[PDB]
């Protein structure tokens, strides 16, 4: 398993 | 350390395992085998780590010292007449590549000396031949506007780590001329790799430019995190708005833009900002030093040493 792309999201969300 | 691989990596005479092919006899090839030397020479003399070596720290230093001026005999056979640099010897010559070794040669020459006059010829080449009147660069003969924000980014990287050496008025004109066209021509962005490359060649120059700190903010509000508060920080290739997915895995252009974005930060002094993206890049880098390509690679490394030296 690669955690560092587990749970990823953008810090200024778009929406 | 952050360093370690490449330093263990350069103490064997292994190569830093960058996954991509380098074709054989190929400038960039070359370029890429002095730039861990480099880099490790800088770590060693800068952070005072020559205690690292319990044997005899004069002979080290001159060892390495041999090994980065064998590198730079080896560049200078690609280097034209003209003072132009080709990618491979007897074709024709390269903006993208003169403005590469510039760099290399730029970098190298605060601990193993360049002849300055030969570093002059290269700048004046490629500042009066390869420069538009918009103070963009080309290369010898929307996406015309990337194409030309990204080599002019480049050429600006190469310019300003080569420029001490050289600072003639030509030279100066030139980089007042290409960071206007970066500033006037960066934001709205068509892609965070874009956007990334032009904020790092500004942030060589004058970091106060309220123009200068706009691209960079746009750059901040690119950033992908895990955690809250965020563990892991790094950037992809394309905007937000354009790819609202998240990355399940790394990319060249990742590594590269996610680079720049550290550097950029670096040069701002920008601390706290910084670990998370060091921490992701220390889980990306690979067995050897190197990531994906040279590119992301060479940055990637000036980002975990200088970092390694701000902090250690
Ligand atoms: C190990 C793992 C698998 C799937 C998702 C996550 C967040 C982690």
């Amino acid at each position: 398993c690669v955690e560092r792309f587990c749970d990823v999201y953008w810090e200024y969300p778009a929406v | 350390l952050l360093v370690g691989e490449i330093l263990s990596a350069v103490l064997s005479q292994e190569g830093i395992n960058i996954l991509t092919h380098l074709p054989k006899g190929s400038a960039e090839a070359e370029l890429m085998s002095v730039v861990p030397v480099f880099y490790v020479f800088h770590y060693l003399e800068t952070g005072n780590h020559w205690n690292i070596f319990h044997s005899d720290p004069l002979i080290e230093k001159q060892k390495l010292k041999k090994k980065l001026k064998e590198g730079m005999l080896s560049i200078m056979s690609y280097r034209n007449a003209d003072y132009s640099y080709s990618v491979w010897k007897g074709g024709s010559a390269s903006t993208w590549l003169t403005a590469f070794a510039l760099r290399v040669l730029g970098q190298v020459n605060k601990y193993v000396e360049q002849n300055q006059n030969s570093i002059c010829n290269s700048l004046l080449w490629l500042v009066e031949n390869y420069q538009l009147d918009n103070g963009s660069f080309k290369e010898n003969s929307v996406e015309a506007r990337e194409n030309s924000l990204y080599l002019t980014a480049f050429t600006v990287i190469g310019i300003r780590k080569a420029f001490d050496i050289c600072p003639l008025v030509k030279i100066d004109t030139a980089l007042i001329k290409a960071d206007n066209f970066l500033l006037e021509n960066t934001l709205p962005a068509q892609s965070t790799f874009t956007l990334a490359i032009s904020a790092y060649a500004l942030s060589l120059g004058d970091k106060t430019h309220p123009q200068f700190r706009s691209i960079v903010s746009a750059l901040k509000r690119e950033a992908l995190v895990k955690g809250n508060p965020p563990i892991y920080r790094f950037w992809k290739d394309n905007l937000q708005h354009k790819d609202s997915s998240v990355p399940n895995t790394g990319t060249a252009r990742m590594v590269e833009t996610t680079a720049y974005a550290l550097l950029t930060s670096l040069n701002l002094k920008d601390i706290n900002y910084v670990n998370p993206v060091i921490k992701w890049l220390s889980e990306e880098q690979r067995y050897g030093g190197g990531f994906y390509s040279t590119q992301d690679t060479i940055n990637a490394i000036e980002g975990l040493t200088e970092y390694s030296l701000l902090v250690k």
